[PDB]
């Protein structure tokens, strides 16, 4: 990332992400390392691994409603992760918009 | 027919429950009632008929665009036919219900406790002072939303006590005594649901044409917001 | 409704997601100290005061609230260090001049610094039968020099109060 | 205080001075709302939803009363709701709040009830420091800046026919030592002295004789006293911590001035 090979660091972040060797817990961190990657103005990230990002993210939030037993949803730190969250949608879903008519207009 | 069925009702009061032939007396009894109200409705709708007939000669003030609601209200009373005799069937059935409400009013006085709530108060306070377990999950607060917020019981006592209010309310609203309903909230300590029963007021402004000497200001200006609550 | 410890808790979290800076998280730190003791929860309430006080050192209130907390936990002295913390930032105060009296009694009556806080708070209250209290059970202490000025101080309150029943009892 | 107001334009007939004072002190009151807004708006978002006692309060000490019922509601207390729905325009809703913590205080049930609670009950009863039975001392004004303080004093401790003047006169006596209580109220310094923690210690009364005060409260004087001193009011220090900006010093007095105004000395001039 440091050294502008953007490409090779997308595609390594994500086998790191798909290859279930990062622990859960640093998961989200990792997927905020990828913000910056989805919110540059050429399509780093293709629809494919836009998709399987997405699944991450919603594989650690079906983790997080198994962990957290109903007495614990009352302490003050649910409230930035889930702007983090909604950051992350945010950015996925507007990267996965310009990957599907970058993809198209190549096919065409 | 009144003084007659004072009379009637006299004899019925006296007799133990379950002899035939006052069966037949309590039925006349009910006729005659019904005659009596009869009479009321016919001498209230036909004297309004009457006079209004007598009244259609004057032309009728439009409101001016500034006017109270309660201004407005008044006009479509004087003009409008429907509306007028329509409320005159709601006073004469609210007058029926208000002669059968009768010296049941002195009854409550005895179930009327002084303190809102007071047995769920009661175990709250209890609480407070011993760790001793499992009674059934009460109200935390005890503002009149708490039940409904918390989706949590009052104790069963005071929940019996506001059943048997709220029917008496109800009992004296159908027969226009709004204002005993509003007095008796007071003193079951119930002053916020006076407080909603004053909302139907219509806005009225007396002083917005600068009469020679203030006067109170009547009704809520937002009537529709509360109507809507 | 007293808020459970999980909802205040939640709401701290949050709070502390949306807060920009550490200094900021802080800053709430007061507020968090406060939900924590209405809901009993002594110790959370501590770390959120004294996390308030590492950035607003200066607020009397906050140093004051930390020694409510050690006055609960029986930590006398650790609250009067807070307390006499609040009053030199805040003088007008004079309730915890007679509060600190108090809890230096409590302490130890042979404790020096009990005589200067029960004199500080007889010039703030003057005629207080809490302060006659403090003075009777310091002087108590002193045997025969104590009794003298136990005597003189006994007169005076029986002189401005001669219809207080206790004083006279004693006398 | 002194601008042209829309209202008393709209009239044909030269408004009688009753109505002016009338317009004027809800120019002032709609003045003090919105002074008030953006540090409302601040202290609502840090109490969030478990602290909404707070919040509610923070809105009435800004006279958005329908804003404080809709978030009572929102947080479920309807009570407090429904309490907060009547206040617009009844006295008779306040002496029934002043008997109710009467009553409380009487009964000792007042040491059960929360104290932000009991300070809304307080602000709403119109009395500014209200003692418990606990003799816990409940100051409705303790967290307030000056001019929320003075606001409370014109919405809620003063009739509705009130002036500027009784108003200002009743925020003066708070921060006064009397015979009759202690102080409940903020002295009104200027915004760069308003964070500036000066511990108040034991004396008091030798102190705010140096204390130089907000240009608002002069101003305000100046309306209510034609004859209030104008050294002090155009002295650079009521308004900025540089003693040398004479700023808004020389315009205020082109102003004042154009008001008829001329009782400052020619030297100061």
């Amino acid at each position: 990332y440091s050294q502008e090979q953007f490409s090779e660091a997308a595609s390594l972040l994500l086998s790191l992400m798909t290859a279930r060797i990062a622990p859960c817990s640093f998961w989200l961190t990792l997927l905020l390392d990828a913000l910056p990657l989805l919110e540059q103005k050429q399509v780093i990230f293709s629809a494919e691994q836009t998709y399987e990002l997405m699944r991450c993210l919603e594989d650690r939030m079906a983790a997080k409603l198994e962990s957290t037993s109903p007495d614990e949803i009352q302490k003050q730190d649910s409230s930035i992760d889930n702007t983090k969250v909604e950051m992350l949608r945010l950015a996925l879903a507007r990267n996965l918009a310009r990957a599907i008519v970058t993809e198209g207009a190549l096919q065409e | 027919c009144n003084t007659q069925i004072t009379l009637l009702k006299k004899i019925v009061k006296r007799v133990t429950p379950g002899q035939q032939k006052f069966s037949k007396t309590a039925s006349i009894l009910w006729l005659l009632q019904q005659e009596m109200v009869t009479w009321r409705l016919i001498a209230a709708l036909y004297r309004d008929r009457i006079q209004s007939a007598l009244e259609e000669e004057n032309m009728f003030e439009i409101a001016a665009p500034n006017a109270s609601e309660k201004t407005i209200v008044d006009k479509l009373f004087q003009r409008d036919t429907l509306v007028r005799q329509s409320q005159l069937v709601v006073d004469w059935l609210e007058s029926i219900a208000k002669d059968e409400v009768g010296d049941f009013s002195d009854n409550i006085e005895y179930y009327a406790k002084s303190v809102y709530w007071e047995n769920t108060l009661h175990t709250l306070k209890q609480r407070s002072m011993l760790s001793l377990g499992s009674s059934r999950p009460l109200v935390s607060e005890l503002d009149p939303d708490a039940p409904i917020r918390q989706k949590l019981p009052l104790d069963d006592l005071d929940r019996e006590d506001d059943i048997r209010l709220l029917k008496y309310l109800f009992t004296l609203i159908r027969a226009g005594m709004t204002d005993e309903a509003q007095r008796l909230c007071k003193r079951c300590g119930q002053a916020w649901r006076a407080a909603t029963l004053e909302g139907w007021k219509l806005y009225h402004d007396a002083n917005i044409n600068g009469g020679t000497e203030l006067q109170a200001v009547e009704g809520n200006p937002y009537r529709c917001v509360w109507k809507t609550c | 409704m007293r808020r459970s410890k999980a909802e205040i808790q939640r709401y701290v979290e949050n709070a502390q997601n949306s807060a920009s800076s550490p200094r900021e998280k802080s800053m709430k730190g007061f507020l968090f100290a406060r939900l924590y003791y209405e809901a009993k929860e002594y110790e959370l309430a501590k770390r959120s005061v004294s996390s308030y006080i590492s950035v607003q050192e200066r607020d009397p209130k906050a140093h004051r609230f930390l020694g409510q907390l050690f006055e609960i936990e029986g930590n006398v002295e650790k609250a009067v260090g807070c307390y006499k913390r609040s009053l030199e930032l805040n003088p007008t105060q004079k309730d915890l001049t007679l509060r600190i009296a108090e809890l230096i009694c409590t302490l130890n009556i042979k404790d020096g610094r009990a005589e200067y806080w029960v004199e500080r708070a007889s010039k703030l209250f003057p005629g207080s039968p809490e302060i006659y209290r403090l003075k009777e059970q310091l002087l108590s202490s002193q045997g025969e020099a104590g009794w003298n000025q136990l005597f003189d101080l006994i007169q005076a309150e029986l002189f401005a109060r001669p219809n207080d029943v206790y004083v006279n009892l004693k006398l | 205080l002194w601008g042209q107001l829309k209202e008393l334009e709209a009239s044909l007939d030269e408004p009688n001075e009753y109505v002016r004072n009338l317009e004027r002190r809800k120019a002032f009151s709609h003045w003090l709302a919105h002074t008030a807004e953006e540090r409302i708006e601040e202290e609502v978002s840090l109490y969030g939803p478990e602290r909404h006692v707070e919040a509610v309060f923070s809105f009435l000490t800004g006279g958005r009363i329908s804003d404080a019922c809709r978030l009572a509601q929102k947080s479920g207390d309807h009570r407090l709701s429904l309490l907060l729905s009547q206040m617009v325009g009844s006295q008779e809703m306040r002496e029934l709040i002043s008997l109710q913590l009467v009553d409380w205080n009487k009964l000792q049930v007042d040491h059960y009830i929360q104290e932000e609670r009991l300070r809304v009950f307080c602000l709403l009863s119109g009395t500014p420091v209200w003692r418990s039975s606990d003799n816990r001392s409940i100051n409705v004004c303790s967290q307030l800046d000056w001019k929320r303080t003075l606001a409370v004093h014109l919405w809620y401790m003063l009739p509705p026919t009130a002036t500027i003047a009784q108003a200002l006169r009743l925020y003066e006596r708070a921060f006064q030592e009397h015979e009759e209580g202690e102080p409940y109220a903020c002295y009104p310094l200027p915004p760069y002295l308003e964070d500036c923690s000066i511990s108040l210690g034991d004396e008091p009364s030798a102190k705010f004789s140096s204390l130089q005060r907000d240009v608002c409260v002069h101003l305000l004087k100046l309306y209510s006293e034609r004859q209030y001193d104008l050294c002090q009011l155009l002295d650079p220090s009521s308004v900025t911590p540089d003693p040398l900006d004479y700023r808004l010093s020389w315009h205020l007095w082109m102003v004042l001035q154009a008001l008829n105004y001329t009782h400052l000395s020619e030297h100061r001039q």
